[PDB]
RNA sequence: AUCAACUUAGAACUGGUACGGACAAGGGGAAUCUGACUGUCUAAUUAAAACAUAGCAUUGCGAUGGCCAGAAAGUGGUGUUGACGCAAUGUGAUU
RNA sequence: GGACAUGGGUUAGUCGAUCCUAAGAGAUAGGGAAGCUCCGUAUGAAAGGCACGAUUUUUCGUGCCUAUCGAAAGGGAAUCCGGUUAAUAUUCCGGAACCAGAAGGUGGAAUCAACACGGCAACGUAAAUGAAGUUGGAGACGUCGGCGGGAGCCCUGGGAAGAGUUCUCUUUUCUUUUUAACAAACCACACCCUGAAAUCGGUUUAUCCGGAGCUAGGGUAUGGUGUUUGGAAGAGUUCAGCGGCUGAAUCCGGUGCGCUCUCGACGGCCCUUGAAAAUCCAACGGAAGUG
């Protein structure tokens, strides 16, 4: 059997997305869902970050606070590789104005 | 040895003229091929857009700026140079 | 690892197990296994080999455990000096938690017959608590800390860290870190 | 061997990234539960906050508070550096039994706060005691 | 919207005051559902023996209102 | 060992030699004139050999500028532009 | 009769508008124009905030840095099932949920080592303070081409209920055999660890990958339109009886270059590289702090 558009939106959209569904009166019938979330990206290297959901924007204001993040510095903001990085990079170029401060100072 | 002469050409079939097309040949071969990164040695960059050609090599992911259809041109490089020697000079 | 003495073998009965496991024991109604990990406490049934209850401890470390003759109750003692009563026909939450300890809980041992139980510790304190259960569903289970045994040196920062109930009457068997073993009687 | 007992190192991966830890104990060749080449640690998680001579006394202390941690680390999440701690009374305190009974855990907790804070306090270790930003 | 597998917890949000009433169901295959309207959530809890699910409907509080099948 | 899918080859036998059995479904070739091609237009008499096009070439202009607009303005476009660009044209693929 | 006459009829926190911005319209500042009005849109504008302090000569000091309109097909908070009416329904009724905001309360956790622990790690946990300032992410994006997964439909093997045909034949022909939002548990391409690889190996329909650490062994993450229950059989459907009521049945499986929508991993194309903003989150930093 055929269906129709529960909505007043005809002309399928990115917002008008839909799924069959057979409900318990043995009915064949539209039911309008919402598009899919997207998991954070890392900041640095661009790949989706890993440990949280993929949610709409809104939808990740009911999470709980360990849920969006990653337990480390920057977790939930940089991947881990990223942060390894940042920490290397750091330390090294620290330890180099450090050698290079030592040598111009004589 | 599928097609002898008209090799990547062989899309636009006999339209376009036999040199009109032929100078497309290089250029699309160029534009087409994959190029060792100067960064990461892997044979990993391709062509983006005309001018952009990024490394899919994991760790790598470097973009560079280069030619049109090839990553380094001869003017470029002659540019390059000069201006290496210049600087080693001043 | 389960090993059946009977065929003279051993095996492992979980396909994937998640968390260290930390203590095991076996419940004395229904053929039911119970595995004390990190934070949970997770009951699986042999013979069909499946996962029957999880238990919420609230708590960053579990020590130790044991289990009522019933079979319908878990004392969890725990390394966050808590002690985490489960009752579970109650809740999958503990039923009480109590911190009357000042240092991390080693061992919870319950009685076999008598409604009794005890609580050993590295701070050198025993407590001995009365937990009475009624089969009666309106009756929740009386639980009453009884006595504070004390005076049992420390070692190494380790103090009691083994009790044991006498089989039949209302005697504790207290191992220190010394190698003293008290009789409370 | 530059993963020695008294070298300070970062650790780079794990809850404690980019954390000033000092070697506590090497292991490198192994263990049954580390089979790779780990080595225990103790850092610090709350740096100390800055200090001003402006401060009341009050203040200086309850910013001089340190929070430690100790930890077992593998050699290629540690970062070893040129910088040493001398770890006084930090000999023997850690070995496999300390971190199976976590009381004998909390202890080293404590006795390493209690170092930290004496050694914050004598001005040594100043690059070690600052946070590392990044 | 809410399955129930501990009997006391049941008992205790039927003592809460939320609680308005309590359903009782008996299927065919011989199970007992225990249905317990509450503000937010309907919270049912299955038991599969007669007498424990008889001990049980007693146990409830006299003011709750309980119903037959529907 | 049992279980599941339609795609090809070959054998006979058979029928008013019938056989994509209705439906559906290219006429083909040898040449001239012409526009290279796909595309566009006179809605309501002209669909073309016209227009466009890629390619070719020419011209103006380095910004206090070329080209265009406005009654004027402390105004607007090309222009989030810079000669591998913008503007103005003529021819019209290739050989 | 869509005619004619008299009446009746459209119920929303969840569907739209409203909110957001697009191309673009457009006041103000200013400058033109005899003028009607024109140009203009952060411009040649004094274009508005925020925090400290015994209260400062009881006449206020000290620091800190953009209108509006414009989308019922774009972006976007949250609702499903069964039923009901002569005509309304994701709107009413019965049942079952959800989102946003507000306030205190119960319970639990952290805390005098003020701001939790575990795992080597990727990360996990029922909690786990974080001002100003900065920054990142989601919103947020073309097109075509196969390949893999899912759901609904299609096809199909038995079971059971009726009904069709029956001169003959057909353990058969047909209809029915249903399970919503939502809550809960469970469910392996990227990444981590051990390891060191040339007799080079892994692997795809499609040749990409590896000493920048392959294969292999063990992990972590993502978790629905999947599974098991709750919803929930009491509903819907079919059938057999009674005078509104009472009985049954709604069951067990297979399949695929199949269609429709979606999803995942990829591939190709471009002198073509394929919106913004509102909104929401996170991070670096460390103001501040019996209760």
């Amino acid at each position: 059997q055929r269906v129709t558009y529960r909505r007043r939106l005809a002309y399928n959209t990115r917002s008008n997305r839909t799924r069959i569904i057979k409900t318990p009166g043995n009915n064949i019938r539209y039911l309008h869902i919402k598009k899919l979330g997207t998991i954070p990206r890392c900041g640095d290297t661009g790949v989706p970050l890993q440990g949280i959901p993929a949610l709409r924007p809104r939808e990740f204001a009911r999470l709980s606070h360990n849920k969006k993040t990653v337990q480390r510095a920057y977790g939930g903001c940089l991947s881990a590789n990223a942060v390894k990085d940042r920490i290397v990079r750091a330390f090294l170029i620290e330890e180099q104005k450090i050698v290079k401060q030592k040598l111009k100072q004589l | 040895k599928r097609t002898k002469k008209v090799g990547v050409t062989g899309k636009y079939g006999v339209r376009y003229g036999a040199s009109l097309r032929r100078d497309v040949r290089k250029i699309e071969v160029q534009q087409h091929s994959r190029y060792q990164c100067p960064f990461c040695g892997r044979n990993t960059v391709k062509r983006t857009a005309a001018g952009i050609w990024c490394c899919n090599g994991k760790g790598c992911k470097k973009v560079l700026a280069g030619g049109a259809w090839t990553v380094t041109t001869a003017a470029a490089t002659s540019a390059r140079s000069t201006i290496r020697r210049l600087r080693e000079m001043v | 690892l389960i090993h059946q003495l009977s065929r003279g073998a051993s095996q492992s009965p979980f396909s994937k197990s998640k968390g260290s496991v930390q203590a095991v024991t076996f419940h004395p109604t229904m053929p039911y296994l119970l595995v004390a990990t990190q934070r949970y406490v997770r009951i699986y049934n042999l013979v069909k080999q499946e996962l029957v209850k999880t238990l919420l401890t609230g708590v960053k470390w579990v020590s130790s455990l044991s289990v009522h003759s019933s079979g319908d109750h878990v004392i969890i003692g725990s390394y966050d000096k808590r002690l985490c009563w489960f009752d579970l026909d109650f809740s999958s939450k503990p039923y009480k938690n109590l911190r009357y300890h000042s240092r991390a809980l080693r061992d919870v041992s319950y009685h076999p017959s008598l409604p009794l139980f005890c609580s050993g510790s590295d701070d050198g304190d025993v407590q001995v608590f009365h937990g009475r259960v009624y089969s009666d569903l309106l009756a929740n289970p009386l639980i009453v800390p009884l006595k504070i045994l004390r005076n049992h040196k420390v070692v190494d920062n380790v103090g009691v860290l083994s009790t044991c109930w006498h089989p039949k009457e209302a005697w504790l068997f207290s191992a220190g870190a010394g190698g003293e073993i008290r009789m409370w009687t | 061997k530059i993963l020695k007992p008294g070298k300070v190192a970062l650790i780079t991966r794990g809850r404690f990234a980019g954390k000033k830890v000092v070697i506590l104990q090497a292991i490198d060749q192994g263990s049954k539960s580390h089979p790779f080449g780990h080595a225990v640690v103790a850092g610090v998680e709350r740096y100390p906050l800055k200090v001003t001579k402006s401060m009341g006394a009050k203040r200086i202390a309850r910013r001089s508070r340190v929070k430690p941690f100790i930890k077992v680390v593998n050699y290629n999440h540690l970062m070893p550096t040129r910088y040493a701690l001398e770890l006084d009374n930090l000999k023997g305190l850690i070995t496999a039994d300390t971190f199976k009974e976590p009381t004998q855990r909390s202890a080293a907790r404590k006795t390493v706060k209690k170092t930290f804070e004496e050694k914050y306090q004598s001005g040594k270790s100043a690059w070690f005691f600052t946070p590392l930003r990044f | 919207p809410r399955q129930i597998s501990d009997i006391k917890q049941f008992l205790e949000i039927a003592r809460r005051k939320d609680a308005t009433s309590a359903r009782i169901k008996k299927n065919t295959n011989k199970d007992v559902k225990f249905k317990l309207r509450c503000s937010k959530y309907l919270y049912t809890l299955v038991v599969a023996d007669a007498k424990k699910a008889e001990k049980l409907r007693q146990s409830l509080p006299p003011d709750l209102t309980v119903t037959e099948v529907g």
